């Protein structure tokens, strides 16, 4: 048996069991602090309904706090394959403010942008279950929906914010609420008749420290190293049918900058980053005689299906000058992702980073771009020659090419996700770089 | 940083001399009928082959730098003496430079 | 374009209609920098 | 290029790679220490069948062991869609004993609500294709099952039992086999004409040390940090058409508490833990003019469609004082595991962690009910109105309510699991606190 | 066909660049070969059936130095000072025949620039940096009714 | 080589000192005279050092 | 398509190849493409008249290391415990009815 | 070429002279299997 | 590369100089101090009509 496995060891073994430092038979767990975690309601200033903006000041329930959950509820204006992710759509924007400086700010499209790239997986499925309707629910289903934040601190214990610490300045968010909700109170341009108002509520989990740890936090100085998202939104060289265009970006970003992430969209459909076209799950009607390319499947909005994207190629320069060699819109969406996340990321959304681990919270390279006097993103666009509304184009066609409806997709989304330092002391805090 | 010493043209041992070379051995030795000398005398021939080098230096001391091996990158719970680890976030460099900046 | 008494009998502010074809623009910059070469290594003083 | 990002460097950089500490690039693996693992097959003492006990003493074949897997070989006792995780229902329970002493014990609907809860993608899948019959086999047919357990020695080998520190103490398994196992040997009430008796065996992943490692643990005493599971069957109050059932269940529990987990279910059918609908895989025909709402279609017997879940809300009480604010079923079902675990729980189960990371084996904050006089969980039912045999209903309805088959949701199943420790020393072993 | 190089060292002896003092440092040439040259492998958009894949050889032009010479650089430093090209393509404002149009290009350079130099073309026609039109060297056919 | 194709080369050691570097390439015409346009030039799309 | 490498270096940060402390040896790649190609250049066994030949480029990531620990590389002896693929082919004992 | 030298230089020719020469009897003829068809070959014959 | 003028067909140059156009005699090669200097010439071969 495995005895003999054991027993027929040699020299070669020597870089694995020689003078032996670990076991793997034997953990031995580390005693930790004594606390406790509670969910705990907040009040939101302003009326919540479509369009509206309102916040909160976070309450001192706890000492310290992490995971934040928008929730909401939304009726669904129309029937199964209406909707995408209406939760995530409705939460236009939210933006923490610790002493009355900003320290970040996330965005409805960030949110797409960050799961299409970060999520994976169940978590992703699991995501989307706390956002949309995916058991094909119809007209006048009403549910319950979840938005959890991703500041730097809703993201792992780790982060938690001492608002103990912070004796002397408050908390807040502020939350911006979509004019509208695709499938929910518009149907495209269309307004829904009868649509229901959005409820919402914002849950806050708490910390509760015993009286050691809690009484470290209350006194001591605290310095977080945290995370901070950069955005801009802007023009895209929107491709023609009859060539290939061009566009230099440049990049207003600073601080040092773990990647960078963007996506071409349509903003008349929330999360639409690819071309409509007469394929299964790319068009309203798609597959039949009432297929139109002009309207998405909004339930099937994403896809991996490259075609329908409209970038070619982008480099990166700094400074002016090549940062690495020119590559292929398909890199930036299949390659990066799998070289540095290990997830899938859906057709139209890129990224490229500059650090080994991005996904993590621990920095593993940076490029700060305080240093950069002239970053700029330099793309190049497929020709959108492709008739949408035929499959034997849409599915048989080049690399260099896309979808005639691929020029719907004029708006670019570039966000860069940054390093800074949150410190906290004598009941005050900010950040060190602003 | 190929590590490639090498001259990489026929300089090293080519010796590219004409045929009057077989003269100037007549002029480094004496003689006037050499056909009996290297049937004779064959160290100083081959003394009379011998190159010329140059040698080259450069040097840049050494690194003295330790604080390796990342392996587990995910994370690290602090000590529960966290404030000797705490003050680490941002060195003396961000802390002194805001104080300065006071002025 | 395709009329020479156009082409050729025109003002100091006009062009051809085809002119607008010409839409790749290209500048350049010729500058200076110094390669130093020491301990049989290149390298370029300025960065940026 | 590369070069140009290094260069880049300014004040904000220095808390990032100032007075490095690690490296990135060079890694030095640990020396470890030299041992074996070997898969032996045990003994099954008692009679193999239907409704039978078995049990197995694990022989002490190694010195420490770990993963524990109990084959099973059934036939079909019909077509695909008749069965459901088959060889997780058929291993009933499964008792651990040491030295005479219950230590733990699982039950078939524990390792529904732990894959449930915990296990996720592909491994999710995996766990399924030693469990059931996912290829659509046809009655008849014949297939070997692999049921892992899930002990706290039978996840990681940070808490291999030590064998060879129990020489006085046996450590055996008790096993109940389920009198009827649904697509096998029954379908719903009716028994199965010719179904065959199941085969099993047990088989134990031995560890083997080396000399100095297995005289440590023969010789020193040890403390290991465990897990157990709590479990008690309740009835549902059962709500109805016209109201919504309240229950406040008083939680006999003890032990630091990891993470409180529950489902309710109709006990007839295995893993049923929502109300039968006519939606596309919500009962058995369901889109067809022979669609029953009073038999599943095993194969899917669940789903992730909230409306068919059958609790509103709830909360944790103890010692009269609300340990959190009421929160929706949808909290407990898919808000809890997103920031919790980050895997996709199906409708009908929910969780409440009091752990930071409950899918682990480091405590992260536990609740200590040996120290709680009072602990009890407060459920809310939704209203029972909704016609499960009309979609437009089914799919059409309102958040607080749900499927009229959802009555038949009659049993309750609540799981804490809890850490001890497990004390052994010269020879024999036992729990530190009871 | 002859292509010489315009880079620093391709222009005089005074920057012959010192591989005798580059042990370590190898040097290189990349190069990119253009997926179509007109009338060569396509006319216009039009690929030519039967065209011929180019034939390629790179040849360096290298200096032998003397003993005292060689031996000096090899056991020198040098400072060259050599000129570096700096580029961006952009795109041109489209032209139109209704007004006229205007851009402001942030030009993204550095060092010390002796000159700048630019040019706007048809990307399709290499070297064309104007307009086409009827009048005898502009256009194909130009001067007939084709 | 051909075309579209990427292709380098190291400077050989074959000297000491080096200055002018030349590309040679053959190519055939696909067309008439007036077809072509500095065509070797054309060929090479860029070089880098 | 990309067809990422797993060798021990392309693995792992950990396993970097240090190819700074490899100064008088190179690191060379040998590919061999196959013949045939499934669905690109034939069906099963017959040819696709036609097919296009593949285009093909090689990347890799380059890691530039600030001076004290490229210096640190350069200067010291390094082990590295890497993982290699051992393969040989065998025929199947021909499973019968 | 060794370091960038030519230490030799070979010509189709002469290795056939060479072959002529210095080559026989069956190393001749095993040479020329190597190099030719010598079996009576057909129109389409593939060898190494 | 040495001159910089136009060369009619059939006429050739090569030059050891690194300006053979100048008065500064940088370059040159001896011929006395070398036995056998060869011009070693291959031509092409005269069949178009």
């Amino acid at each position: 048996g495995g005895l003999s496995q054991l027993v027929a060891y040699g020299a070669q073994d020597v870089y694995l069991t020689g003078n032996p430092q670990i076991t793997f038979f034997k953990t031995v767990y580390r005693r930790y602090t004594n606390f406790a975690i509670e969910s705990i309601q907040q009040t939101i200033n302003g009326s919540v309904g479509f369009g509206n903006k309102v916040s909160t000041q976070i309450s001192r329930n706890g000492d310290l706090i992490t995971d934040i959950v928008v929730e909401f509820v939304l009726t669904k204006g129309g029937n199964g394959g209406t909707t995408y992710y209406p939760a995530e759509e409705l939460l236009q924007d939210v933006e923490l403010e610790i002493g009355g400086q900003r320290i970040d700010k996330h965005y409805n499209d960030w949110f797409r942008t960050y799961d299409a790239l970060f999520r994976m997986n169940d978590d992703r499925y699991n995501y989307r279950r706390m956002t949309d309707w995916v058991n094909n629910e119809l007209v006048g289903a009403q549910k319950r929906f979840y938005v959890p934040l991703i500041f730097f601190f809703n993201q792992t214990p780790g982060l938690a914010l001492p608002l103990i610490a912070l004796q002397y300045h408050e908390v807040k968010l502020y939350f911006t609420l979509a004019s509208q909700v695709q499938g929910v109170n518009y149907n495209g341009s269309s307004a829904i008749a009868g649509a229901a108002q959005p409820t919402m509520s914002v849950w806050v989990d708490y910390i509760f420290l015993d009286t050691q740890e809690r009484t470290r936090f209350a006194q001591l100085p605290h310095e977080y190293l945290i995370e901070q998202l950069q955005f801009t939104g802007s023009e895209t060289a929107t491709p023609s049918a009859t060539t290939q265009a061009s566009q230099n970006i440049r990049l207003n970003f600073n601080h040092p900058t773990k990647y960078l992430a963007w996506n071409f969209n349509n903003p008349t459909n929330y999360g639409q980053y690819t071309a409509l076209a007469n394929i299964p799950g790319a068009c309203s009607g798609a597959g039949t005689a009432a297929a139109t390319v002009t309207t998405p499947d909004y339930g099937n909005t994403g896809t991996y299906n490259e075609q329908l994207a409209v970038l070619d190629s982008a480099k990166i320069q700094l400074n002016g000058q090549d940062r690495f060699a020119t590559r292929k819109g398909s890199y930036f969406n299949k390659v990066q992702p799998y070289q540095s996340i290990g997830g899938v990321t859906p057709a139209g959304v890129y990224l490229y980073s500059f650090a080994l681990k991005p996904a993590g919270r621990q920095p593993s390279g940076t490029c700060n771009f305080s240093r950069i006097d002239n970053a700029t993103l330099s793309l190049t666009y497929k020709t959108c020659s492709i008739d949408a509304t035929s499959p034997a184009a849409v599915l048989g066609n080049t690399e260099t090419v896309t979808a005639n409806t691929a020029t719907l997709l004029t708006a670019l989304n570039i966000y860069a996700k940054n390093y800074n330092v949150l410190r906290i002391m004598s009941g005050m805090g900010g950040l060190a770089y602003a | 940083f190929r590590d490639t010493a090498s001259i990489g043209f026929s300089d090293t041992h080519q010796d590219e001399k004409t045929l009057r070379f077989l003269k100037k051995q007549i002029s480094q030795f004496i003689k006037h009928l050499k056909e009996y000398y290297p049937n004779n005398e064959l160290t100083k021939k081959l003394v009379m082959k011998y190159s010329d080098v140059q040698l080259l230096p450069y040097t840049k001391g050494a690194t003295k730098d330790t604080y390796t091996s990342g392996l587990f990158d995910h994370t690290t719970g602090v000590i529960k003496i966290a404030p000797r680890d705490g003050l680490g976030n941002v060195r003396d460099e961000q802390s002194l430079n805001k104080s300065i900046c006071h002025e | 374009a395709t009329s020479p008494a156009a082409v050729l009998g025109n003002t100091e502010t006009v062009t051809a209609n085809t002119a607008t074809l010409l839409t790749a623009l290209n500048i350049y910059a010729k500058n200076y920098n110094v390669l130093r070469i020491m301990s049989g290594m290149g390298g370029l003083a300025y960065a940026n």
